[PDB]
């Protein structure tokens, strides 16, 4: 029987809170597709594989053929907007300063290797490892090649590193690295005092968390499952599509030629048109579940082009949307076939108890804190931000009154101080 | 314009058909054994079989003609299955084997697949997916006799009904009953064969009939049976129209490393269509491939400014087919431009066209964008003194025409 | 006494060209890992044929020499007699008549002419066709049928018509050998980039092969 | 050429009808395209042959119409899903999602209508004229670092 979870009880009372005292920088992986492979049938040439004879026959049938060359153009079309919209999303080519000053923070596992014949980064080089015709049938060449798209993803990790969210909603300007830090801190609700007292600690952690990232993909084969299985489901679909063309279908033989060179004219023509049938089902087959799966590449583009924009481009509020944990960041790199997402959050990580209060009594008057927690050790109150433990004394400078003492259920008597 | 069954063209690139050209000649090949089939000594024979024991002959080492036979004033009925009997002078096979034996005029019916009946269950049994010929003629002025000529008999009774092709002789008595009839006749004690006794005064149904009936082994090993046609000198890297030992085609036939085991003689596709052969006169490894081809795209600016036009061979070389290989294939009639612009007709794998200046077609690696650096560096930043309003459109499709149809009155209207 | 075949006993199914794939046939195949029949000649009984045998012996020292074919071996129906004893190759398929122990001395319509190691032999008779195919190879195993594969090639088809339901070997007087029946099995063969057949999966043998 | 996007829309279901009714002009591998003359020049045992292979394709050419409606619909209520986000997140709210209501920091939206359609037109303030400055983190005073709220 499947094991759903550890069970766990939260300490909970109506007068005890949990609060972090420490924190830790997460990196998360996140893949999506993004396009598939383009292909091309000429319907003609693999019914009837230039037999005039069949090819006159196929003409009774009308339109059935034109119209599944149309549906394959529009789903190879599709391959490259889906690509240009989640690549696209700069319109320059943003390029990194010739010096790494970052304030410790390493990238250089995640932008471009100028050695290399496209200039992919190291980690590009990693997930491009990791993934691996006469009958009328052809793949053709996405309109965005791998280098194309390796400086799309190098002048938004550019863009990113240099400028912030910035580049997003206008032109790109500079900030240094460790105060554009001190902003995603603001964002997530943590005093930036915290990252510049801890700025080695938190560039430590992110520097050891992108090297998880080397590590994982360097071992873990099954990592990029979601990009190889759309690779697997194409080649089954073409691979399919090809081994019909043995079939009966009720014929003497699958072999146009057999039945040509066999039968004369009024005897073949009712032998090929059973092959005409079951070929152009086949056919009809093959385009209906790549519309239905095009679809579905389509809405994966979709989610990907919305996750550069609001992970990338921004610092995103939406739970879960950015990976587990307050989103401070996200890094894309390229992928065959798709897009990988490099997601930094920050974790609270090491929770101490404490007794709390909604309010405190001063002269009767009830204190609210402006923008924290009211906290005690077991014998003082403190006030303390709500996302990292770091006390201070209860001021009429950190609080605001509201009303009497007698209205408030669980206040508690505590003097506050006046500067 | 016939592809998209349009007199205006819009701006863009257009697959039409696919790029062949039509074969130079009508290659033929076949063993090229010399000995005529020995016909005559199945058709023309003075003894013929009873068909209870039917005699067969293998056919071998020879070169036929079926159009002498199925235009031969001889034959009275004259049937084929799995080939038609205009076609088989272009044919070869394995084997041939003939079937013969005397049956009355009435039961020739019986002689063809999946039949039932004394002749066909009891004698003589055909294969449902038969291939071969059946022929048949009145033979009274042979095989009648005054008083009766009783040297012909069929097997009247069975304990069961005949395999395809299978053969027994056996005169042991028929118990049709209880009694054991341990080789005398009796009550339900019968002589398992019977004899029309031919007369040459039987109306025609109830006349003697000799029958033929030619199998064909139209198999994959090598030819032993051909028909009367010459073969032709053989063509390489040229497209062409082909007959192999009956195996029709058209294509570039060439040379090939393709190592045949000595038992090999054909070649095949993951679709099963021939894709090599052994050629029959000599130990030659051919590979016939179609002719040379590709997808052919149209490149165009919209008719409503030029009838100039481009043209890509997809994955073709320019070896095979202003000439620029992309790597999408072959791109002719387009000027190649080391400029990079805004991708405005799409080819593929970073090339685009464009109409541009003295007009033409010209082919470029599209530009990603304008190239920058963020002035970046641990102490500086840049804060905006000054803003704009932006006011930009988005459009979304939000419903479709609802559209609905008598599916009775559009198919039987 | 008996033996495992392992992966024993597998032939090219048709004399066509394929390659760099994996093909899917159903034919008269020894089962993988079925029960094989064992003899000593150094042993030379009438044995049944069922619907085709696969037949193999070992060499060192040339002791057994040819078969026997037939229902009843009394003149009364065709029989097919192969000698093969490495420096000739003689068939016929006569209305054969012999005694009950034949051994080489120390109506015909039809005729063809031309331990250290392995000698494998595929015999069917199909459609009224009678088929041979073989293999040779070197050896290290005195003890036993030895676990390995390869594919045996097509020597032979005779269009002979004969009903067949018994055969023997035949010794030379005044070796070890193998015997299975065949049976109707899917097999998926691997053809590599020469076209040789390099493996095979017996599709019945177990719901992991069936997979 | 901006309203492309429904103009497509009212392209593909005009083609996809008229590649229906074409359709009715295709044999089929009968003597004729046209039922009347079917049954007009032939008796009941024969006609019937020749319109059963009429029946088969007209029936298959009306199922692939079916189905790429179907298909098509699934992408139009995907882009009326979104448009109602839109509605929802654009023009009754003020959004802090990044490039989902236009380009630049978000104002504020207003719907109007259109065929098959929506159009919003997305007002954003952009940031125009940049200076560069030296900045620091922190400042120190009486030995104490100061931060900016
Ligand atoms: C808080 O106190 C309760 C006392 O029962 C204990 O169960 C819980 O584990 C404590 N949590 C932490 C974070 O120390
Ligand atoms: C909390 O619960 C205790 C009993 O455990 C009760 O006496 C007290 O009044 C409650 N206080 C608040 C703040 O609800
Ligand atoms: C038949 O072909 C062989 C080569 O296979 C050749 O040696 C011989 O001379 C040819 N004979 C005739 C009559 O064409
Ligand atoms: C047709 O093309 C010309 C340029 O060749 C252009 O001026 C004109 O606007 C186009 N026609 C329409 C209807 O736009
Ligand atoms: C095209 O074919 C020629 C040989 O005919 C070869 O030299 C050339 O490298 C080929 N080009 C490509 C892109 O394959
Ligand atoms: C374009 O660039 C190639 C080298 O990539 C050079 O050989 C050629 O002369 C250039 N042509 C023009 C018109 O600049
Ligand atoms: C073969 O079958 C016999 C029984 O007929 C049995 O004694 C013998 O053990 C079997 N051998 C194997 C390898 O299973
Ligand atoms: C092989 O058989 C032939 C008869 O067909 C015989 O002459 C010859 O001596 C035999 N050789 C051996 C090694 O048994
Ligand atoms: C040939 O057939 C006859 C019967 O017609 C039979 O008696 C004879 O034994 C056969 N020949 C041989 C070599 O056995
Ligand atoms: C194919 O056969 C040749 C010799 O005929 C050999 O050199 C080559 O290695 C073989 N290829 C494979 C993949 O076995
Ligand atoms: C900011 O300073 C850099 C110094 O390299 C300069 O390149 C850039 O043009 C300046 N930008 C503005 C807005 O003055």
């Amino acid at each position: 029987t499947m094991s759903l979870g550890a069970e766990n009880s939260v300490a909970y009372s109506n007068n005890s809170i949990a609060i972090p005292t420490n924190f830790t920088i997460s990196v998360t992986t996140e893949i999506l597709p993004v396009s598939m492979t383009k292909t091309s049938v000429d319907c003609t040439m693999y019914i009837c594989g230039d037999s005039t004879e069949c090819s006159n026959l196929l003409l009774q049938y009308g339109s059935f053929c034109t119209q599944l060359n149309r549906a394959l153009t529009g789903i190879a079309v599709e391959q490259d907007k889906n690509t240009q919209e989640v690549f696209a999303q700069v319109k320059q080519i943003y390029k990194t300063p010739p010096i790494k000053d970052f304030g410790g923070f390493n990238f250089s596992q995640i932008l471009p290797d100028p050695s290399k014949p496209s200039k992919r980064s190291f980690i590009e080089d990693l997930l491009f490892n990791k993934v691996t015709k006469f009958n009328g049938l052809t793949v053709l060449p996405p309109l965005l090649t791998d280098e194309m798209i390796a400086q799309y993803t190098s002048a938004l990790l550019a863009g990113t590193i240099t400028s912030g969210w910035t580049f997003g909603a206008g032109a790109a300007l500079q900030i240094p690295f460790a105060m554009q830090m001190a902003y995603r801190f603001n964002g997530i609700g943590v005093t930036q005092n915290v990252l510049y007292e801890n700025q080695k600690l938190i560039a430590n952690q992110f520097n050891s968390a992108i090297g998880k990232i080397q590590d994982s993909l360097s071992s873990t084969a099954s990592a990029l499952g979601k990009l190889q299985d759309v690779v697997n489901q194409n080649a089954q679909a073409l691979n399919t599509l090809v081994k019909q063309l043995s079939s009966n279908f009720g014929a003497i033989s699958s072999v146009l030629n057999d039945i040509l060179s066999r039968l004369d004219k009024v005897e073949a023509e009712v032998q090929i048109d059973r092959l005409i049938t079951g070929r152009l089902q086949s056919l009809q087959t093959y385009v209906t579940q790549q519309l239905i799966r095009a679809a579905e590449i389509r809405a994966s583009a979709n989610l990907a082009a919305t996750k550069m924009s609001e992970c990338v481009l921004g610092q995103s509020k939406r739970v879960d949307f950015c990976g587990k944990g307050y989103h401070l960041m996200s890094f894309p790199q390229s992928a065959p076939h798709g897009v990988v997402f490099l997601h930094v959050t920050y974790v609270p990580a090491q929770e101490k108890n404490f007794t709390t209060a909604p309010a405190i009594c001063h002269d009767g008057k009830a204190h609210f804190p402006r923008e924290g927690v009211f906290v005690s050790n077991g014998t003082h109150w403190f006030v303390t931000q709500r996302n990292f433990y770091e006390p201070q004394i209860i001021t009429t400078d950190n609080t605001f009154v509201s009303g009497n003492c007698d209205v408030v259920i669980g206040i508690v008597n505590n003097t506050v101080y006046d500067p | 314009k016939c592809t998209l069954k349009s007199f205006t063209v819009e701006k863009g690139i257009y697959q039409t058909s696919n790029f062949r050209v039509q074969p130079t000649e009508s290659i033929v090949r076949f063993p090229n054994i010399t000995n005529l089939c020995p016909f005559g000594e199945v058709f023309n024979a003075t003894r013929f079989a009873s068909v209870y024991a039917w005699n067969r002959k293998r056919i071998s080492n020879c070169v036929a003609d079926y159009s002498v036979l199925y235009n031969s004033a001889s034959f009275s009925t004259f049937k084929c299955y799995g080939v038609s009997p205009t076609k088989l002078n272009d044919l070869c096979f394995t084997n041939v084997y003939a079937d013969s034996f005397v049956i009355r005029g009435d039961e020739v019916r019986q002689i063809a697949p999946g039949q039932t009946g004394k002749i066909a269950d009891y004698n003589y049994k055909l294969p449902d997916d038969f291939t071969g010929c059946v022929i048949a003629w009145n033979s009274n002025n042979l095989d009648s006799k005054v008083g009766g000529n009783y040297n012909y008999l069929f097997r009247l009774f069975r304990k069961s009904n005949l395999k395809p092709f299978e053969r027994d002789i056996s005169t042991e008595i028929y118990q049709a009953g209880s009694t054991p009839c341990n080789g005398v006749e009796g009550f339900n004690c019968y002589f398992p064969l019977q004899s029309y006794g031919f007369q040459p005064t039987n109306g025609v149904g109830y006349q003697p009939y000799r029958v033929v009936v030619l199998s064909f082994e139209l198999l994959h090993a090598p030819a032993t049976v051909c028909g009367p046609k010459k073969s032709t000198n053989l063509v390489k890297n040229k497209c062409v129209n082909f007959n192999f030992n009956g195996l029709t085609g058209t294509g570039v036939l060439t040379e090939s490393n393709k190592k045949f085991l000595p038992f090999q003689q054909f070649g095949r596709d993951i679709a099963d269509t021939t894709d090599a052969v052994r050629d029959p006169q000599t130990l030659e490894i051919l590979d016939i491939t179609p002719c040379s081809f590709g997808g052919v795209s149209v490149i165009t600016p919209g008719t409503n400014t030029s009838n100039q036009v481009a043209v890509l061979y997809q994955g073709v070389n320019c070896t095979e087919v202003n000439v620029f290989q992309t790597r999408a294939g072959c791109l002719i009639g387009a000027e190649h431009v080391n400029n990079s612009y805004e991708c405005d007709i799409p080819i593929g794998a970073g090339i685009c066209a464009s109409y541009q200046t003295s007009q033409s077609v010209i082919a470029y690696t599209m530009s990603l964008g304008a190239e920058n650096s963020v002035a970046y560096s641990n102490n500086s930043i840049a804060i905006p003194t000054n803003f704009t309003i932006s006011v930009t459109t988005e459009i979304l499709p939000v419903s479709m025409t609802k559209t609905s149809v008598d599916c009775t009155m559009y198919i039987c209207g | 006494a008996y033996t495992n075949s392992f992966t024993r006993g597998v032939y090219y199914p048709d004399k066509v060209f394929r390659s760099s794939v994996l093909h899917s046939t159903q034919d008269l195949f020894l089962p993988f890992f079925s029960n094989v029949t064992w003899f000593h000649a150094i042993d030379n009984p009438v044995l049944p044929f069922n619907d085709g045998v696969y037949f193999a012996s070992t060499e060192k020292s040339n002791i057994i020499r040819g078969w026997i074919f037939g229902t009843t071996l009394d003149s009364k129906t065709q029989s097919l007699l192969i000698v093969n004893n490495a420096t000739n190759v003689v068939i016929k398929v006569c209305e054969f008549q012999f005694c009950n122990d034949p051994f080489l001395g120390v109506n015909c319509t039809f005729e063809y002419v031309s331990f250290k190691n392995l000698r494998e032999f595929v015999f069917k008779n199909i459609d009224g066709y009678f088929k041979i195919y073989s293999k040779h190879t070197p050896i290290n195993l005195v003890r036993d049928l030895p676990q390995g594969f390869s594919a045996l090639e097509p020597l032979v088809d005779l269009p002979i018509g004969i009903n067949i339901t018994r055969f023997q070997t035949l010794l030379a007087l005044h070796a070890a050998y193998y015997v299975g029946y065949l049976q109707p099995r899917t097999f998926l063969l691997k053809y590599n980039e020469n076209g040789t057949i390099t493996d095979a999966v017996d599709c019945a043998l177990d719901p992991l092969s069936e997979t």
